[PDB]
This record gives structure tokens, C-alpha cells and sequence, in this order.
């Protein structure tokens, strides 16, 4: 009637290392930090062990979001969805012009935050 | 026109990344205040439960006195 | 289609709302908390000056006593 | 060295409905509640009296943002600026189409947050 090892999360890592003991005591709460690329959506950053013996929590980290890549002069930037971490964008030129640079960009971890895996292409004559 | 519309699109997307960032710095702070205030709650508690152990002992020590004041 | 680019208007402008708004509710919380933590620090402070007083009073009511085992 | 009565703000009103004594000792700090239409922009919501006989402070209430009003089928929703408290938006229809409603809408207070003074118009034929 008690708690097994912690379930791997897509958005957070422990603060005090996991030796993955065969079990944990009912009621123990474990401290989590945000993975690179994520920020916090909730005040409290943890997960406890309830009376049944499972970890119970909220989703405390969500995606960081890149800024706009800039105004593509004489071309258009296609945001399928958003600029949220690991979202791809695609660029493209007007009929007069051709693309010099990259056609795709990914929102990626760039040291202390999220940036653009490739910079703005240019639309040349 | 083509270049002011795509400018608003930049502004909006610039704002959204920033708000979700402020949003991050903020409950970073309310995370740490809610922490102290949990610590401080326990500290002050500990203090009181002590100053109550002691008040109880001194209350027996004055009960002993009152007695010896015949014995 | 221009219905899914104007759904994009609303979809973005909606983020900038429901973000801007929870920006000011995290501030609301930091307010309540930064305040509370100040109201507590004065509560505990006033409990030390009271404790320091009553001690200083007992230390007097001792010397008066000791000065009667001789008097 | 001392200040005077608190300056009337355009984003917040003094906390207690008090007399406002025409003199305040250097160091006195007044508390403020956000005016309706505005949200908190800074954590602490105050103003202090320095040794210059002046009231110095931050700009700690900004405009609440209205939500987008819905999609306007067969019409344009015109946002000059933003949906901030006070800002006006204007509607208009497509060429064949005529407008059954109000031409413009103000972002005013509704409940204790903010809404749209006039509802989305109709664009029919």
C-alpha cells in the first residue's frame, strides 16, 4: 500500500538525485526543477506519494516560447502552430523573389532559454 | 500595408513569449515565499510548543513551592 | 481562406489576454505574500520584546527574593 | 524636507477614504488599490516620501486587456492599437454585405474585469 519508483517526466527533473529505491514512504514529496526549454506554469514544483502508493501532481512546467524570428521582407513566415519549444516554422518568398538561407527553423534550447535553430533567410530578387 | 500587418504579427508573438516568461519569474517568487512561510510557520510553532513545555514545568515548580511552605 | 487567419487574430489576442491577466494575479499573490511576511516578522518581533521584558521582570523579582533570604 | 497630500493618480486610488492631512513626515508611504480597468504591474503598490519633499514611486497599474470579440464572418475586425481598456475597435462588412449592429465597440469595465461595450455586429445579405 505504498509508493514505487518515480515516473519519468517530459518537462522536469529531480533536484535531489534519484537512486530509484525499490520503494518510497507514503507521503514523501520529491523536488523537481524545470527542464531546459520549459518554464513553470504552477507555483509548487513537486510530486508526493499518496495513501494508495502512487505519485500525484499537476503539470508544473510548460513550454518556453521563442520570440518572432523577424519580419521576412518580401517573403512570408508560416507558423503552423506557435513558437513554443520544438515547434517548426517554414519560410518562403514572393513570386518575384528567391530564398537565400534556410527554409525551416526549429524553436530550440539556446543556453539560458529558447531561440531559433536557423536565422531568417533573405528574399533576394 | 504588407509590412505593417506582418509587424503586428511580430509584436503579438513577441508579447506572448514574454508574458509566458514573466509568468515564469512570478511563480518563481511565489514558490519561494510559499516556502519560507512554510518554514517560518514551523519555526514559530516549535518556539510555542517549547514555551508551553516550560510554562508547564514552572507551573509544577510553583506547586512544589506552595507545598514546602508548610513542609 | 481568411477565416483561419482571423481565427488566428482571436487565438493570439486571446493568449495576450489570458496571460496579461494571470500576470497581474501572480503579482496579486506576491503582494499578499510579501505583505504577510512583513506582518509576521513584526509578530515574532513583538514576541521577543515581550519575552525580553518578562524576563527582565523575573530577573528583578529574583534579586528582590535573594535579597530577602539575606533580609 | 517634508511632502504634502498624495498626488491623485490615473491608475489607482488611495487605500482608505481618509481626510488627507496637508502634511506628511519624510518616510511616510501610502498604499493604493488598482482602479477598475487596471491590473497590477508591479508587486508592491505604494509611494514613498524622500528627503527632497517629494512623492516618488513606480507606475504600478497598467490597463487590463479585453479578450478578442469573436470572429466576424463576412467582415473585418479593425484593431488600430490593441484591446487595452479604453481602446476602441471598429467593425465593417465585405462589399456585398451589410452591417446589422453597431459600427464600433469600446473596451469598458464589465463585472469587475473588462468587456466589450457593444457586441459583435452581424454581416448578412
Amino acid at each position: 500500500s505504498n509508493c514505487g519508483p518515480p515516473p519519468t517526466l517530459s518537462f522536469a527533473a529531480p533536484m535531489d538525485i534519484t537512486l530509484t529505491e525499490t520503494r518510497f514512504k507514503t507521503g514523501t514529496t520529491m523536488k523537481y526543477t524545470c527542464l531546459p526549454g520549459y518554464v513553470r506554469s504552477h507555483s509548487t514544483q513537486t510530486m508526493t506519494c499518496n495513501s494508495d502508493g502512487e505519485w500525484v501532481y499537476n503539470t508544473f512546467c510548460i513550454y518556453k516560447r521563442c520570440r518572432h524570428p523577424g519580419e521576412l521582407r518580401n517573403g512570408q513566415v508560416e507558423i503552423k502552430t506557435d513558437l513554443s519549444f520544438g515547434s517548426q516554422i517554414e519560410f518562403s518568398c514572393s513570386e518575384g523573389f528567391f530564398l537565400i538561407g534556410s527554409t525551416t527553423s526549429r524553436c530550440e534550447v539556446q543556453d539560458r532559454g529558447v531561440g531559433w535553430s536557423h536565422p531568417l533567410p533573405q528574399c533576394e530578387i | 500595408n504588407v509590412s505593417s500587418v506582418a509587424r503586428r504579427e511580430k509584436e503579438l508573438y513577441d508579447q506572448i513569449a514574454d508574458l509566458t516568461d514573466k509568468n515564469g519569474e512570478y511563480l518563481e517568487r511565489i514558490g519561494e515565499l510559499e516556502e519560507r512561510q512554510k518554514n517560518l510557520e514551523k519555526l514559530e510553532h516549535q518556539s510555542q510548543v517549547a514555551a508551553d513545555k516550560h510554562y508547564q514545568e514552572q507551573a509544577k515548580k510553583h506547586q512544589e513551592y506552595k507545598q514546602e511552605q508548610e513542609e
